[PDB]
């Protein structure tokens, strides 16, 4: 605070004849605070000489008070903590065509006043209040009967509004009343606050500070800023958010992280999201659709609170917090450069230091698999070998040029005495747990070893991450060498005592242990892991995840059976019918069963020879065979109408939306399709096509579940025209046909005997080396996910991604360079003199073609036509060399 | 190890005249059994002679290093017979090798060698338990011949000046070896 | 490649962002991800693709989207939601940029767009002007252009070119020839049946395309007087050349065996100079291969010649249609992505004649004080006479006021062609 | 870079006939000359190793190495093509071998190898114009020292050439030469006595000298690589190229007559576990089934012999059997869907797949068996005791292949491939009837 320009910071960079360099120029008001103060995350402050009236109407908060001078306020040793007043949020959003704006349609605030972090947490908390706000989301007025039939079957409290600005106003009311003090929530932070936000922006309610603690009467003028003012705006409550970086990193299982599966994967419990649209309407006069839609709403909003308890989430980040110091948000709504910029900086500033100026083995695994944790990877290769900036001795001209690690003589620094810190607290608290009998304190044990493990981990993010605050190239390289080496040893390691390394990087590996029971695979894992703790004092890996069965095919996208349920590929329910999903359903509990695999593979066997007899038979009930599609656009506008069956269904009985169900019927695979409710009806003759169903939808399916004569093999032959006749026939080389002859004078024509002048060979040729070029040019790229497998001349920027909605296929251009350059060598093959003479020509027809040649020709025969026609064959292969050599 | 290097045969060659006359005579450590058993049975290579010598030498005790030194071999050729003879009169000679560059071959401090930090007392400096003064080596040089502080302030009394001690020629001696590197530096 | 083609197809998308912020003067705080749910007004750049990976060959202004860059978007792509721009025209490959919200999640709908800043174009010093006005004799600069194919679908006759070629040697007499493929075309129908007959005139018969080329057109274009200067500029449907993907790498003088007095053998695309003019040569035949998307009517009442011309311009590319149109295989616009820098705008400037040959009707036209004259083909298939195109350009003149000062402590001078120069489509 | 640059800036990099690969090959080639060259210096490496593991003499192993040096990789040739060969497939190599300290150690041993045969291969006047590219001495200077230079060299030249007798050490050092340069340099030899020094020179046994540096200089280039490799991991047509040989160092015939004793004595391990399991439990799963199938194809089975022989081993309804198993069996052959007609499985490919559990036989059993199960067979297969610890000892390292080829030969007097296993052993086996 300064009179006069106080928006005025000082260069660095300031011109002055007795100094030549300026720091903390750009200094943080909180960062100076809590460093000056010694402040290390939420702690019992002492605060002498505060104001109790200096501040008038100037926040939510009921009470206010001021200092005039910052080492009024010190640190206390208490590490009790009060309640926390949680407040759990979910919105539905509504997206609006015409302005393509999300607006927002039902609010359900869940309420938890007595959270407390000191104790664990017991599991399905009851909320101390439950409260669900709704406007109507096409017209003013609700379906009648609304309110006693949410009463009837809700549970809380349902609060209906006629527009959304008194439901925003309500909302800010409510939330400034119960002065909660974490709000918790799926997808908040880049999704929900954003649109939460912006549409209290456009309906100009009085009371928008509510959603933080600060009070403002007004907008900022400037409202990616969004981030910062949104952020802002909400200070004061924390934003307790599951899916976001940190959320992320407490559950690794998952894939989407989607609520349903985030639930599933931490709580063990099943939910089936229902696929909300309040464009649809049906919303303003049905009133049972709008109360399933919020009753969804609400059993979100207790998924979210009660996963984020379960993964426990805020003391965590708590503890985290207190690890490296900076504020709490700093730890909820970030990433791992945030905590590693400030322990630093504490580290260093208490030191009287200068801070800166701010592959996978793919397939069916049936040993048991362990998941191994490499996250205390650099942590350990930083204190081991003493690698700081005050020990390793480097060339700061060539940042790339590798250092090499301090002689032992060099004494220890500041972060990897912080790193050796953090490692003894970690050993003391599991000391602490040898002994602890009273559950409560053994998981505050369990929460306080986890985060300290979590920032031991996060600790490579200070000098790994380019923008960081304090990046060092050549101390990352050899620390991330070092990293490859123990990793590498870590792999002959279990090669030595007979594991493999099924995949890994310097995160996790998964390893082979070769066994089926639970108890031989826990022992072979803590057997490896006191080998590489023996190999490496301080490197001390544990195992994260148990599996059975595994079937891999990335770090993120496989299925298998966990000890303490599959994930990422129930995505598509609606595009396969009931019997597909029951098939694939039995398929899996009988493989997955715990019976020996060739007995439950004949099972399954049976399984589908008896399905494919009941389809053919079609002794199966017609309500298995339908297919379910909702239309995006009007059946009359699709592009490419005439290829999904539900614009022939529609258009038959001829809107958007409207949900189409049909099955295909024994002309076009489309055009078969016919309506649900018409195939069951016997009399209209209409029956299921075993064809499709048994191809498409039951053999791909369970395809992907069940899972220089060689180089040629996919190649295609040369067509030629015979100049006269117009007759076309495929060219082999010297060898037999019945369409041509190689004479002494040159190719001939056996239809009209008329001889082919070299002309008129290498122009057909090259005319068809350049169509396959063409078609290589065209760019035609498919998806190797066989249940998408489209084709696709579109290059996402991101080259390898499949462009189907999340789907996990990798694109590959169709005509790749291997089989464009192996036609192209084919093609100097069918032109090689060595190869026509050894006969060793790639055949252009099989033994059942109607055109097999009648007369064979003699090895003499042929090694005499070459030797009369090398010149032909030679200007032939020189056309294609033109092209090879390019 | 063998063969020897061209170095150490050449030291070894300089070095065998003055063997006998040093050590088997001047010197004479081995006419103590003791200290022949302790020094000279150790060196060779074989334990029947180092048995059979032993036995020799406490039976006929004090006889001189050079009789001992007539003995190793009288008594090797008497054990070692056959075709297999002329390998251990090639080890008894490389013992005898080994032995006499053990004896007299340079010992040197190895660590004042090996880095550029190393501190060595200067020249001229004074010994501090018997006022010697270090002074350049010629090939005459003798521990008596270097002088010492009380009598160089003996001589000093008679005369003020430092160009009539005897220790003038040590500095001249210097002079000229400054000279020469000031020359070879040039 | 498929990383390199992605990596080029993404350094267009930000290539182009700075360029626009540049131009725009906007700071990359307003550049944000367009596919994302956001709560207030952002800016974005990004490539134009089918809302489908798989489309019906007709596009709307209701099935488009904008591809996202690596780092604006990490690769995403969105919809478009066009109902509040009344006027507009996109295409497929049309590197644009976008004022608008993504609040729907779904859909980006554009309240502004940003066009392209068309380039600068080339300038030059007095004293190269006065050295141009030297050699020029005070005279007029005449540049004829043609493009193939040279000879009928039926025959082999070029005797429409010895009429031409007398016609240039002996009437007209312009400083430089400038002709373009297809010479010896791949697609041509009695070369591709195999359907090429005994010549009589030619002592030993030729034996494969090269030799058909070297005896039915060296002997021909030896004949151009030496004093005119000839380029060559190929096509990807030469079969005498062995570089099949667009750009393309310049014909060997000496392979044509043609003298050196004469003949420039060039790449395709090409940027030169002739003199002070700044010529823009490329043979992938963008007038007929750029589909757009209207909407309004006062872009609909517009020439479609002088809005392609203007899409050449903005895209800073002589072919900025992405994916590489197709003729169904018998050949097609071929495009090497790995390898889109090439064929951009040499330097940055906008030629000030761009010569693009299309199989549609000769134009020459003047489109944002830039001449691009189509010539169309030397010959119709029938062996109609086709036509070919004159250029002459009046003699520079610093005291004529027709070249332009610009302002600044170094004196150049802009070059006005389109207030210089006089086009004409003789039929051949 | 134009052709004439390129040919220019080759002639430079290849004024000797031997390289230290010491700057990036510059200049453009088709994948498949990268793939080609790869896997013939890779075959060169790995026929090197074999021959190594063996302990076969460095003559013995020059005589083995000349033929197919005159068929994959020519050397002491002119042609700019097989200079072109030489280099651009030794840095894909020193890419393929980057990633791992084994692999590495493994590559450096190879090429060090390689590198010492290729010196010993080229005549004196062009080892002198390498080692110029250090001065050599003369003959003169050489006839004057022979005496202290054969006593400072013979030790070296006995314990690493293995030339245990005088004559052949005489004549070695008679054609080899010598370099005079300061001892400075050749400290570290100085100090073992392995270099003759006169007036401050030192004489360098120098073969051994260029190999050390070469290896020493490969290693910190190989190093260098692993640091730039994740910048490589860009371009999608190298990667799939590199895995595969990073890892790759890793009717007479009918339904009856497989089962005799005539034709699978002749199987290698693999087969010989699948059978047995096919037999008793009168079935294979899928992986099983597709290995073992594709090896009888491969063996020349026939389709319609094998779906006799997998319907009569099934004892298992024919009706399942013809639904379920026999589009499968006729696929395998190439007789249904694409019509690609499926290649028989190589090692690579078969320690690809998943590991064998319960009920399962495929994969290699030199990496599925418990040492205790391989030393029963072998000890049922005559193997002495000697020769079962050396086959452990192969199969310990993660050198299962080259066991496999241990146990072939010494069941019979590099093997990756069980269809080439079983045809080497009828060859032998028709050559001794
Ligand atoms: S090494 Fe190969 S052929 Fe031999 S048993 Fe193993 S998998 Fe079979």
């Amino acid at each position: 605070q300064t009179p006069k320009s106080s928006r005025d910071t000082i260069p660095s960079d300031l011109s002055s004849d007795t100094f030549y360099h300026v720091f903390g120029g750009n200094s943080n008001i909180f960062e100076s605070f809590v460093i000056q103060n010694r402040i290390m995350g939420p702690c019992w402050l002492d605060i002498k000489g505060a104001d109790f009236n200096s501040i008038r109407n100037a926040s939510h908060c009921a009470v206010e008070v001021s200092v005039d001078k910052p080492q009024n306020i010190t640190p206390t040793t208490t590490k009790t903590m009060p309640n926390l007043r949680c407040l759990s949020l979910s919105i539905q959003t509504l997206m609006n065509p015409k302005e393509n704006k999300q607006e927002i349609v039902s609010i359900t605030l869940s309420a938890y006043r007595n959270i407390s972090l000191d104790s664990p947490i017991p599991e399905n908390i009851k909320p101390d209040d439950l409260c669900t706000l709704v406007r109507p989301p096409q017209s003013t007025s609700f379906p009648l009967g609304l309110a006693a039939l949410a009463k009837q079957k809700l549970p809380g409290r349902v609060r209906l509004f006629n527009n959304e600005k008194a439901m925003l106003s309500c909302f800010c009311a409510m939330l400034k009343v119960e002065d909660p003090d974490v709000i918790i929530g799926h997808r908040l932070q880049n999704v929900y606050l954003d649109v939460l936000a912006h549409r209290m922006h456009d309906l100009n309610i009085p009371t928008f500070s509510s959603i933080g603690r600060r009070l403002r009467r007004t907008w900022p003028e400037k409202f990616n800023m969004n981030h910062f003012f949104i952020s802002d705006i909400c200070s004061g409550r924390l934003i307790c958010d599951i899916a976001n970086e940190m959320g992320q990193s407490l559950t690794p299982k998952c894939q989407s992280w989607d609520l349903s599966e985030m639930y599933q994967v931490t709580c063990e419990k099943e939910h089936k999201p229902l696929d909300i649209d309040y464009q649809n309407p049906q919303y303003q006069n049905d009133v049972n659709s709008m109360t399933m839609a919020l009753q969804e709403n609400i059993t979100n909003c207790m998924i979210s609170a009660e996963v984020s308890y379960r993964i426990q989430l805020l003391t965590l980040t708590k503890q985290l917090t207190n690890l490296a110091g900076n504020a709490w948000a700093q730890t909820l709504g970030g990433t791992r450069a945030g905590r590693n910029e400030y322990i630093l900086l504490h580290e260093f500033s208490r030191n009287g230091f200068i801070v800166p100026d701010k592959e996978p083995e793919k397939g069916l695994h049936k040993n048991y698999v362990l998941v191994m944790d490499f996250n205390s990877l650099y942590p350990s290769i930083i204190q081991e070998f003493n690698i700081c900036f005050t020990t390793v001795d480097r060339n700061k001209e060539d940042i790339d040029e590798l250092p090499s690690v301090p002689p032992s003589e060099v004494d220890q620094g500041v972060l990897p005495r912080l790193l050796a810190n953090l490692v003894d607290r970690r050993r003391e608290v599991k000391k602490v747990m040898k002994t602890e009998t009273d559950p409560h304190k053994r998981v505050q044990c369990d929460i306080r070893q986890q985060a300290l493990k979590l920032t031991a981990n996060s600790m490579y993010g200070c000098l790994g991450y380019v923008n960081s605050r304090f990046y060092a190239k050549p101390l990352a390289m050899l620390v991330t060498n070092k990293g490859r080496e123990i990793l590498m040893n870590t792999r002959q390691l279990a090669e030595s005592m007979n594991l493999l390394v099924v995949y890994g990087d310097t995160d996790s590996v998964m390893i082979d242990t070769g066994c089926d029971n639970y108890a031989d695979a826990i022992k072979i894992g803590l057997g490896f892991k006191r080998l590489v703790n023996e190999r490496y004092r301080l490197l001390e890996i544990d195992i994260d995840n148990v599996f059975k069965k595994l079937l891999l095919h990335a770090k993120k996208k496989y299925a298998a059976l966990t000890v303490n349920e599959v994930k990422g590929l129930d995505m598509k329910r609606r595009e396969f019918c009931p019997l597909s999903r029951d098939v694939s359903i039995h398929v899996l509990n009988t493989i997955l069963s715990d019976k020996d695999p060739e007995e439950a593979l004949q099972e399954v066997y049976d399984y589908l020879e008896d399905i494919r007899i009941k389809v053919e038979t079609n002794n199966i009930r017609i309500d298995k065979y339908k297919i379910n599609m909702k239309l995006s656009k009007d059946p009359k506008a699709y592009p490419g109408g005439k290829n999904m069956p539900a614009v022939q269904v529609a258009l038959r009985m001829r809107k958007a939306g409207s949900v189409i169900t049909f099955v295909i019927t024994k002309l076009s695979v489309a055009e078969r399709a016919h309506a649900l409710n018409e195939v069951m009806i016997k009399s209209n003759n209409l029956i299921p096509d075993p064809q499709y169903y048994l191809e498409k939808q039951i053999f791909a399916p369970v395809e992907r579940l069940l899972e220089d004569v060689e180089r040629f093999k996919d190649t295609v032959t040369l067509e030629l025209s015979c100049p006269s006749c117009d007759k076309r026939f495929p060219f082999g080389g010297i060898v037999s046909s019945n369409y041509y002859r190689v004479s002494y004078n040159g190719l001939q024509c056996k239809h009209c005997e008329q001889l082919f002048t070299p002309l008129q060979l290498t122009s057909q040729i090259e005319h068809s080396i350049r169509a396959h070029i063409s078609l290589y040019y065209a760019g035609w790229l498919q998806c190797d996910d066989s249940t998408c497998g489209i084709v696709t001349r579109q290059v996402s920027v991101f080259g390898k991604r499949c462009l189907n909605d999340g789907c996990t296929g990798v694109m590959r251009y169709k005509y790749s360079d291997k089989q464009l350059y192996n036609q192209l060598l084919y093609f100097d093959s069918l032109f090689d003199c060595e190869k026509n003479k050894k006969q060793e020509l790639k055949p252009i027809y099989l033994p059942d073609d109607l055109d097999y040649p009648k007369e064979q020709l003699t090895e003499s025969s042929i090694k005499a036509l070459t030797e009369q026609n090398r010149e032909l064959m030679e200007t032939g292969r020189s056309v294609v060399q033109k092209y090879l050599n390019d | 190890k063998r063969p020897y290097h061209p170095h150490l045969a050449r030291s070894l060659e300089q070095l065998k005249p003055f063997f006998v006359s040093i050590m088997l005579e001047e010197q004479n450590p081995w006419e103590d059994d003791q200290h022949a058993i302790q020094t000279l049975l150790p060196a060779l290579y074989d334990k029947q002679l180092i048995d059979s010598l032993k036995k020799y030498w406490l039976d006929n005790p004090r006889r001189s290093s050079k009789e001992k030194w007539n003995d190793i071999d009288q008594i090797a050729t008497s054990l070692f017979k056959g075709p297999k003879q002329d390998s251990h009169i090639i080890k008894l000679r490389e013992c005898k090798e080994d032995l006499v560059l053990m004896t007299l071959y340079p010992k040197l401090d190895v660590e004042v060698t090996k880095q550029t930090i190393h501190l060595l007392k200067a020249p001229f400096c004074i010994h501090p338990a018997t006022g010697n003064v270090c002074v350049p080596i010629d090939e005459s040089f003798a521990p008596e011949k270097a002088p010492k502080l009380i009598d160089l302030q003996t001589e000093m009394e008679k005369n003020n000046d430092v160009s009539l001690t005897a220790l003038q020629p040590f500095i001249n001696q210097f002079q000229a070896y400054v000279s020469s590197l000031l020359k070879n530096e040039l | 490649n498929l990383q390199e083609a992605s990596d080029v197809l993404d350094d267009q998308i930000e290539s182009f962002t700075k360029i626009i912020q540049n131009h725009y003067k906007l700071s990359p705080n307003d550049f944000a991800d367009p596919t994302i749910q956001s709560q207030s007004e952002i800016y974005a750049v990004g490539r134009i693709v089918p809302d489908s990976p798989t489309y019906d060959k007709f596009l709307n202004p209701e099935s488009l989207s904008l591809e996202t860059s690596r780092m604006g978007g990490v690769g995403r792509r969105v919809r478009l939601d066009l109902s509040q721009v009344n006027e507009l025209s996109f295409f497929l490959g049309q590197i644009v940029a976008f004022k608008g919200k993504n609040a729907n999640g779904d859909y980006f709908t554009v309240n502004s767009i940003l066009p392209l800043p068309y380039p600068n174009s080339p300038v030059s010093t007095s004293q190269e002007l006065q050295e141009f006005q030297a050699n020029l004799e005070g005279s007029s600069l005449k540049v004829i252009v043609t493009c193939g194919p040279y000879f009928a679908n039926d025959n082999f006759s070029l005797e429409l070119l010895q009429e031409f070629i007398d016609s240039i040697n002996n009437e007209v007499k312009p400083h430089v020839l400038i002709m373009f493929g297809p010479f010896i075309d791949i697609t041509h129908p009695l070369i591709a049946s195999g359907k090429l007959p005994n010549f009589p005139q030619f002592k030993t018969q030729p034996k494969t395309l090269d030799e058909l080329f070297l005896k039915l057109f060296t002997p021909i274009l030896k004949t151009i007087s030496p004093h005119i200067q000839t380029v060559l500029i190929p096509s990807t449907k030469d079969a005498i050349s062995n570089h099949a993907a667009y750009p393309q790498a310049s014909l060997i003088r000496k392979a044509l065996q043609l003298p050196k007095r004469n003949f420039k053998c060039m790449a395709n695309p090409s940027s030169f100079q002739i003199n002070e003019i700044y010529f823009g040569c490329s043979n992938v035949d963008t007038f007929k291969d750029l589909k757009e998307v209207i909407k309004g009517g006062t872009t609909s009442s517009r020439y479609r010649l002088d809005r392609v011309s203007e899409h050449i311009l903005q895209q800073r590319r002589y072919y900025p249609i992405f994916p590489g149109s197709i003729r169904t295989h018998i050949s097609g616009a071929d495009l090497d992505v790995s390898y889109l820098g090439l064929t951009e705008f040499v330097g940055g400037f906008s030629p000030d004649i761009m010569i693009i040959p299309s199989e549609l009707q000769h134009f020459a036209r003047v489109v944002q004080n830039v001449v691009v004259i189509n010539p169309g083909r030397f010959i119709r298939a029938t062996g109609n006479r086709g036509s070919y195109a004159q250029i002459t350009v009046q003699c520079p003149d610093l005291e004529d006021g027709k070249l332009t000062l610009v302002e600044g402590e170094e004196p150049v001078y802009l070059h006005n062609v389109w207030k210089r120069a006089r086009v004409d489509l003789i039929a051949s | 870079s134009s052709s004439e640059e390129e040919k220019k800036l080759y002639a430079r990099l290849y004024e000797s006939k031997l390289s230290f690969y010491d700057l990036p090959p510059q200049g453009e080639i088709t994948l498949e000359q990268f793939e080609i060259w790869a896997i013939d210096r890779l075959k060169i490496l790995l026929e090197i190793e074999s021959c190594l593991s063996r302990n076969k003499s460095i003559k013995e192993i020059e005589t083995i190495i000349k033929p197919q040096f005159q068929k994959l990789l020519p050397f002491n040739t002119e042609s700019l093509e097989d200079r072109k060969k030489d280099y651009y497939s030794h840095f894909i190599l020193r890419l393929c071998f980057c990633r791992s300290k084994e692999l590495r150690e493994k590559f450096v041993r190879a090429e060090t190898f390689l590198f010492k045969i290729r010196f010993n291969m080229l005549t004196s006047t062009d080892q002198t114009k390498f080692v110029q590219s250090l001065q050599f001495i003369s003959n003169e200077e050489k006839a004057e020292l022979s005496h202290q230079l054969y006593q400072t060299v013979s030790a070296s030249l006995q314990f690493q050439l293995n030339l245990n007798e005088e004559h052949q050490r005489k004549q070695y050092f008679q054609q080899e030469k010598f370099i005079k340069l300061p001892f400075e340099n050749v400290i570290e030899l100085v100090g073992n006595r392995l270099v003759f020094l006169k007036d401050g020179y030192a004489y360098l046994q120098q073969l051994n000298l260029l190999s050390n540096e070469f290896a020493s200089k490969l290693n910190q280039e190989l190093i260098k690589t692993y640091q730039y490799l994740p910048r490589l991991n860009e371009d999608d047509r190298l990667l799939p190229i590199l895995n595969h040989l990073s890892s790759g160092y890793t009717d007479e015939i009918n339904a009856q007559s497989v089962w005799s004793e005539e034709i699978s004595s002749n199987y290698p391990l693999c087969i010989k576990n699948l059978m047995e399991g096919l037999k008793k439990n009168h079935h294979l799963r899928y992986y099983g089934r597709q290995q073992l199938s594709l090896f009888l194809k491969g063996i020349g089975l026939s389709a319609d012999e094998a779906l006799k022989f997998w319907s009569e081993a099934f004892t298992m309804t024919m009706e399942k059997f013809n639904k379920e198993y026999r589009y499968s069996f006729r696929h395998n052959y190439g007789l249904e869907g694409n019509r690609i007609n499926y290649k028989p499985w190589d090692c690579h490919t078969i320690l690809s797949k998943p590991r064998p559990g319960r009920g399962d036989y495929h994969g290699c059993p030199f990496r599925d068996w418990s040492h205790e199960r391989l030393s029963a067979e072998l000890r049922s297969m005559k193997l002495t005791q000697a020769q079962i610890i050396s086959v452990l000892d192969s199969c310990q390292k993660g050198e299962y292949t080259i066991a496999c080829t241990k146990v072939f030969e010494m069941t019979h007097n590099h093997i990756a491939h069980p269809n080439l296993y079983f045809e080497r052993s009828r060859q032998l086996q028709k050559k001794q009837q």
